[PDB]
């Protein structure tokens, strides 16, 4: 019944302004504050102010002082905040709370992520990771996909279409440059490939494109 | 500002069991207007934070009375009476008695399961790869337990590398452990002018480092 509603996903270059909203429902707006919170990737939480309902006058902590401004549409119950001269390091996800008399943070939004970045959609090169075919083998043998240089996130990473998903591990990805990398280890038992064929497939739904990578001794 | 300090780091625990975290703070909460602003959150994986316990004690309406929140002045923790699978991510404790609010880190709740080492594999870079003049090593370190892990490269034996590109992921939902992906990132031409590439595991399981190596060949 109480609802703190955030707009979508924002991407936007360095030095550019991005503004997100957090439209409240199921109380009256103007009663309790609003205030704002950071997250940073993988990081904890950090309060970042608070914006009077009531007065409009907002307050920021020291580390939000300059570029970050707090603002209302009262007849919409709706709470903005604006960032300008964006930094990489405002990529984060920035949460709306409202107050309670017994808590400030007692409501949450569901978070508005907001990206910096310069780099352009670039598709990702996948490269296939094998034994060679001489290696001492064991019960399993372990396979996997290194998928490399690719913008935006996500990508999907699949094995033989799903069909391998028990001995997966897909791992997140990681900023190698502008562009992200990320891997994907397979492990089946060595009675199972090479003997019936193993493939990864790669998806990055931004670039149109879907690899598959057969994995051949190597 | 007020110090607010969570302990443990990550607390392991058992489904079905209970469980204990710590949050104490630099000075005391207990407001002049009588009441203690002390207030525990959950973070569950993927979601936004959402309020468990106010006033030191208060359980939100909807939240399961398995917690119990407990403590006074500087010293505050939070009891799970048995603990379920829903109870799983990182727990904040914050204090909104002084201004500036502040947030504990953050204690992650994660499975107890028994140790398990690292099954270590070592790729060397692709003939594709090699095409386009990169050469990428790749090391996963897959199925461990605890998570605490270190890797190291050596190239011809020293301790060395280039650009290191490191991932964990969290823990599995199948078997309870951790896995590590580590690449080192090489141009075709550096990596010609080295032989031996190893990746060395360190893990509490052995005193001794798991070591992969290759030659170039």
């Amino acid at each position: 019944q109480i609802q703190l509603v955030q707009s979508g996903p924002e991407l936007k270059k360095p030095g550019e302004t991005v503004k997100i909203s957090c439209k409240a429902s199921g109380y009256t707006f103007t009663d309790y504050s609003i205030h704002w919170v950071k997250q940073a990737p993988g990081k904890g939480l950090k309060w970042m102010g608070w914006i009077n309902t009531e007065t409009g006058e907002p307050t920021y902590t020291d580390d939000f002082k300059g570029r970050f401004a707090f603002s209302l549409e009262s007849s919409a119950s709706t709470a903005f905040l604006q960032i300008n001269n964006l930094k990489n390091e405002d990529t984060a996800t920035y949460f709306c709370a409202r107050a309670t008399t017994a808590t400030e943070l007692a409501y949450w939004g569901q978070g508005t992520l907001v990206t910096v970045s310069a780099a352009k959609t670039t598709p990702p090169s996948v490269y296939p990771l094998a034994p060679g075919s001489a290696a001492q083998t064991n019960s399993m043998v372990t396979l996997g996909c290194l998928v490399k240089g690719y913008f935006p996130e996500p990508v999907t990473v699949t094995w033989n279409s799903g069909s391998l998903s028990s001995g997966v591990h897909t791992f997140p990805a990681v900023l190698q440059s502008d562009l992200y990398t990320l891997s994907s280890s397979v492990t089946v038992p060595s009675s199972t490939w090479p003997s019936e064929t193993v493939t990864c497939n790669v998806a990055h739904p931004a670039s149109s494109t879907k690899v598959d990578k057969k994995i051949v001794p190597r | 500002d007020v110090v607010m300090t969570q302990t443990p780091l990550t607390l392991s625990v058992t489904i079905g069991q209970p469980a204990s975290i710590s949050c104490k703070s630099s000075q005391s909460l207990l407001d002049s207007d009588g009441k203690t602003y002390l207030n525990w959150l959950l973070q569950r994986p993927g979601q936004s934070p959402k309020r468990l316990i106010y006033l030191v004690s208060k359980l939100d309406s909807g939240v399961p009375d398995r917690f119990t929140g407990s403590g006074s002045g500087t010293d505050f923790t939070l009891k799970i009476s048995r603990v379920e699978a829903e109870d799983l991510g990182v727990y904040y404790c914050w204090q909104g008695t002084h201004f500036p609010l502040t947030f504990g880190a953050g204690t992650k709740l994660e499975l107890k399961r028994a140790d398990a080492a690292p099954t270590v594999s070592i790729f060397p870079p692709s003939s594709e790869q090699l095409t386009s003049g990169g050469a990428s090593v790749v090391c996963f370190l897959n199925n461990f337990y605890p998570k605490d892990i270190n890797v190291k490269w050596k190239i011809d034996g020293s301790e060395r590398q280039n650009g290191v590109l490191n991932s964990w992921t969290d823990q599995d939902s199948k078997d309870s452990t951790y896995s590590m992906s580590s690449t080192l990132t090489l141009t075709k031409d550096e990596y010609e002018r080295h032989n031996s590439y190893t990746c060395e595991a360190t893990h509490k399981t052995s005193t001794s480092p798991i070591v992969k190596s290759f030659n170039r060949n």
